[PDB]
RNA sequence: CGCGACCUCAGAUCAGACGUGGCGACCCGCUGAAUUUAAGCAUAUUAGUCAGCGGAGGAAAAGAAACUAACCAGGAUUCCCUCAGUAACGGCGAGUGAACAGGGAAGAGCCCAGCGCCGAAUCCCCGCCGCGCGUCGCGGCGUGGGAAAUGUGGCGUACGG
RNA sequence: CCAUCUAAGGCUAAAUACCGGCACGAGACCGAUAGUCAACAAGUACCGUAAGGGAAAGUUGAAAAGAACUUUGAAGGGAG
RNA sequence: CGCAGGUGCAGAUCUUGGUGGUAGUAGCAAAUAUUCAAACGAGAACUUUGAAGGCCGAAGUGGAGAAGGGUUCCAUGUGA
RNA sequence: CGACUCUUAGCGGUGGAUCACUCGGCUCGUGCGUCGAUGAAGAACGCAGCUAGCUGCGAGAAUUAAUGUGAAUUGCAGGACACAUUGAUCAUCGACACUUCGAACGCACUUGCGGCCCCGGGUUCCUCCCGGGGCUACGCCUGUCUGAGCGUCGCU
């Protein structure tokens, strides 16, 4: 899990925010594997990742990367999308398959917190006061 | 001062049509038109109609 | 009334453009009317003032029928200097009095290839407009 | 001196003219520190701008010759290959942008968009 | 706070609403821009109807609205087949297609 | 003792001029800038100081490259061509 | 002379020799509080500083 | 002190050269608004940022 | 126990490329208080908000149902009106609080992996020639290298093929 | 029992957003103690070791025609 | 005649600026001390030269450096 | 008688209110919507005949070239431009040029110290001295070369 990085375990404030020890990260262990591969290999594009192994202390994943400036990639129309600038660091924006799972998006009644594209998008829409010209 | 002050007013369509009818009726009375300072003399007919 | 949505009628914007206009825009701003005889010869109403132009002053203290020669076009000050339009300082020396070119009338214009070319352009454009109206 | 008159000249005489201008400019700066005439001080601006004019012609001719030499070569110096914007140099060329898969081409040929109207 | 008779009001102004206020002074501007987009699109597809493809007749799915009929997303594969129109040529003709309608 | 007497001992210098931002905020013993965080690759910037950002944002300096880019954008970033000769 | 700040004694000696056709014995260098570099160029015994100064025009 | 670096000396050189009074002909320029150098710095009164 | 092949690794100022930093109003992923209200206060509220971190684009994100509904059924996403201060949550206190249907703005759909058939049909690089040539694509040839059977390409993806 | 869809792979324009940037237009807004801190050599002068803090300050006259010359005073400053 | 407000000040130890009485008042009292003559000069208790009388009394009121200052160093001129 | 004090008015002054003005703001709206290892943003230091600051610029430094324009710039001076054997000024701006730091890039942040390959001058293949030029950062992709392994094997 995620231990809160507070000195001596002292979260100053109200008791509801005193938790230090049984807190959990919002993103999966697979997402942080993709994020660490992308940060090191800045010139590459994270495509996807999968599980390979597991220990009591470590989890092992394998990440697929695409060199977006190789001619075999940007001469093939079926893979020219990864070369577009809007697909830089998908792993850091939660656009890979592992990253999307933590965002809580989908279709139907289980997913209404992200009914406008994201949690922040939905929050902003229902927390903005519409003042028309004719009120 | 804030931009979301109410700047605009909506009037009922029937009342807006009422105001136009009243304005048209008054425009045909020479006393009311002269009371606006519109120098209507030597004008042959106040409801002036030209081809 | 102006209809162009890209032309400003704003006071501050029009004054700002006038007062820090570049030199070549100050040239056309400092235009003066041609004489009645010159307007009859060339079908042109006004020309930008230029050095060695013979003008007469029609407004101000130095108005008259005297013809003088433009000796300086101080575009930064938006004034021109004429031969006889002058006064005396306290010391005794003589200084020119700046006259805005909108207050003078050109009686003879210095003629060269560039001046003939823009005289013909202004006459051709006006003649086209008269024909279009007719 | 005029730039257009310098273009019909060889590199050696352009270098000779540049040398005479620098020698003259050195002489004028001597006059500046020894209380020289106002006519000599005003010539410093003139001679300085001629040196710029000559060096402009030499540099422009040299760059033009390099562009002609590297024309058609697969690899050019970074000084010569076009400078637009880092982002535009990353983007796909016009040819690869219009490349289509055989599946896409079949779709366009078999079911093209049609021009049609509906009567009232 | 309360003074004699009144309504127990619960206004939702406890959440720093002044940072998120949507004013509609650009409403007339977005009507002209939407209108000019329609006119440009109509010219670009000039002979075509400029109102989109033909939509099917659809019944509204609830007791409150099952007496009314509106336009659907597209003609289903079953009605396209009975009419004898290929599902890959309907879009070119100007026929909307909804493969997921029963 | 604290006060005027203690101010007489002020003869050292905790900070020196910085080689990246130019302010006298380069700590000598820590070898780091309190204004821009120079040895760090990213500049020091915070949202709690809106005044601080405005002092050192884009547009406060020459903008040697950016001002030509603004001019060049108006013509499509053309290059390799010259106007027609006389 | 006043010389460029990015100029050492070897460059100063070679330059003075090149444009004035004189031999240099030694060069001493100073940076003034104005910011410019001052060079004290002692000439060879064969050459006379006053004659060189006349030809340059500083006197 | 006498012991100073090149960077500091060049910094002091610039402040020395910019501590001069306004030239007299500037007052005669058309549309002039400067009457004196308001950025004059005295060594004893105001100390340098260094 | 020398010479080969493959595998897994290493070094190179090797030939070509690519990333870093800035701006950050709008956008995406995290992390994340307390002042305040409750006339005290701890849950709650403030608030998934301020501050902190990372990543972009002219938009971003989302997106073509493991959907809604229960009807005589609708039919990707996004936005506006309404639903609605409602269903629901809450020391059921203070307070918080959506969605479906309906009307509009816009409207557009598609692709693999898998299962198969086709003598790897496929791709990168390097030369030469015919070209074309605004700063680079085409055809051939290569008794030219490499990748790829630990699977490239063509057909085909739930609406079936 | 019925209804509905086919997860754990992928791409996609438009309608939507925009207190930064480049150009524009306008206003029942303010009119130099106001309006941006900043109409002016303003994020300047100056202050703090530093993070940071941060001003005051517009108007001769249409045109300098900005008072030549005489006179008292060492001059500032006066009288003509 | 109507329309719309950032629409009326004696107070807020109110904010910014300006000004009084106090008041020609307090004060210009820490470390012994000045005098005569001359020069320059419009002008001298205070500058300079000379002659007297005194002080620091080598852990100095001396001669040099380090930090720090940054042109304060030197010459000439001015006396706002 | 004065003086002094108080009040009022006239005139004169320590003062800068009021009024009039505004190349400034603020707000709304529209169109675009573009930085950077080909070195950005931001700093530093320089550059004018006389020029401190602001501004503009970079050793070609208050600007070169090119195109358009068509007789100025201006505070003083000086000399262009004979105002077509084609051009002052200004604007535009596609050519050229663009010092030192800075993601900052040979190592290091002191005008410190290198290395490899070339060029010129002293001597002559000491590369010994001086000057100049090109390279010399991290990560990472495809390919290339050189390798390692009691890794798996084959021929010996
Ligand atoms: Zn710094």
């Amino acid at each position: 899990g995620r231990k809160r990085p507070v000195p001596k375990g002292a979260t100053y404030g109200k008791p509801v925010h005193h938790g230090v020890n049984q807190l959990k990260f919002a993103r999966s262990l697979q997402s942080v594997a993709e994020e660490r591969a992308g940060r090191h290999c800045g010139a590459l594009r994270v495509l996807n990742s999968y599980w390979v192994g597991e220990d009591s202390t470590y989890k092992f994943f394998e990440v697929i990367l695409i060199d977006p400036f190789h001619k075999a990639i940007r001469r093939n129309p079926d893979t020219q999308w990864i070369t577009k600038p809007v697909h830089k660091h998908r792993e850091m924006r939660g656009l890979t398959s592992a990253g999307r799972k933590s965002r809580g998006l989908g279709k139907g009644h289980k997913f209404h917190h992200t009914i406008g594209g994201s949690r922040r998008a939905a929050w902003r829409r229902r927390n903005t006061l519409q003042l028309h010209r004719y009120r | 001062t804030k931009t979301w002050r109410r700047w605009h007013r909506r009037v009922n369509t029937t009342q807006k049509r009422y105001a136009i009818c009243s304005a048209l009726a008054a425009s045909a009375l020479p006393a009311l038109v002269m009371s606006k300072g519109h120098r209507i003399e030597e004008v042959p007919e106040l409801p002036l109609v030209v081809e | 009334m102006k209809f162009n949505p890209f032309v400003t009628s704003d006071r501050s914007k029009n004054r700002k453009r006038h007062f820090n206009a570049p030199s070549h825009i100050r040239r056309k701003i400092m235009s003066s009317p041609l004489s009645k005889e010159l307007r009859q010869k060339y079908n042109v109403r006004s020309m930008p003032i230029r050095k060695d132009d013979e003008v007469q002053v029609v407004r101000g203290h130095y108005k008259g029928q005297q013809i003088g020669k433009v000796v300086q076009v101080y575009r930064k000050k938006y004034v021109i200097y004429i031969e006889r339009v002058q006064r005396e300082k306290a010391n005794g020396t003589t200084v020119h009095v700046g006259i805005h070119p909108s207050k003078v009338v050109i009686t003879r214009l210095k003629l060269d290839k560039d001046r003939k070319k823009i005289l013909e352009r202004k006459a051709k454009s006006r003649q086209v407009g008269k024909e279009k109206g007719k | 001196i005029k730039a257009r008159d310098l273009r019909g000249k060889k590199k050696e005489e352009l270098l000779k003219q540049l040398d005479d201008l620098k020698v003259e400019l050195s002489q004028l700066r001597v006059a500046k520190v020894t209380g020289g005439a106002a006519s000599k001080l005003s010539k410093i601006r003139v001679v300085r701008k001629s040196i710029a004019r000559v060096l402009t012609v030499i540099n422009q001719t040299q760059k033009e010759n390099l562009r002609k030499f590297y024309k058609g070569k697969k690899y050019k110096p970074l000084d010569l290959r076009p400078k637009k914007t880092r982002a535009m140099r990353r983007r796909l060329t016009k040819h690869e942008e219009k490349l289509k898969t055989k599946k896409q081409q079949r779709k366009e040929r078999l079911y093209p968009l049609r021009k049609y109207a509906v009567k009232a | 706070a309360p003074s004699r008779n009144g309504m127990i009001l619960k206004p939702h102004f406890h959440k720093d609403w002044q940072q998120r206020v949507d004013t509609w002074f650009n409403q007339p501007a977005r009507k002209i821009r939407r209108r000019k987009a329609r006119q440009a699109k109509a010219r670009r597809i000039a002979p075509r109807p400029a109102s989109g493809p033909i939509r099917p007749i659809v019944r509204c799915p609830t007791v409150r609205y099952h007496t009314k009929v509106r336009a659907g997303r597209g003609f289903s594969l079953e009605e396209l087949r009975v009419a004898g129109i290929h599902k890959k040529v309907a879009r070119t003709i100007g026929i909307s297609v909804d493969p997921r309608r029963r | 003792t604290k006060g005027t007497s203690s101010f007489g001992k002020r003869r050292n210098k905790t900070h020196t001029l910085c080689r990246r931002c130019g302010s006298k905020a380069y700590h000598l013993q820590k070898s780091t800038c309190g204004k821009c965080g120079y040895p760090a690759k990213r500049k020091r910037k915070y949202n709690w100081s809106a005044k601080a950002k405005r002092r050192n944002t884009t547009g406060t300096g020459r903008m040697r490259h950016l001002k030509i880019v603004y001019r060049r954008f108006r013509h499509g970033f053309r290059e390799g061509t010259t106007p027609k000769p006389k | 002379f006043i010389v460029d700040v990015k100029a050492n004694k070897h460059q100063i000696k070679q330059a003075v020799k090149k444009l004035y056709d004189i031999d240099v014995a030694k060069v001493n260098t100073l940076i003034r509080p104005d910011g410019e570099k001052k060079a004290y160029v002692r000439l060879a015994p064969d050459y006379d500083a006053l004659d060189v100064a006349n030809k340059i025009g500083i006197i | 002190s006498s012991h100073k670096t090149f960077r500091i000396k060049r910094f002091l050189a610039k402040k020395q050269k910019q501590n001069r009074p306004i030239p007299q002909w500037i007052r005669m320029k058309t549309g002039n608004k400067i009457r004196y150098n308001s950025k004059r710095r005295h060594w004893r009164r105001t100390k340098l940022g260094l």
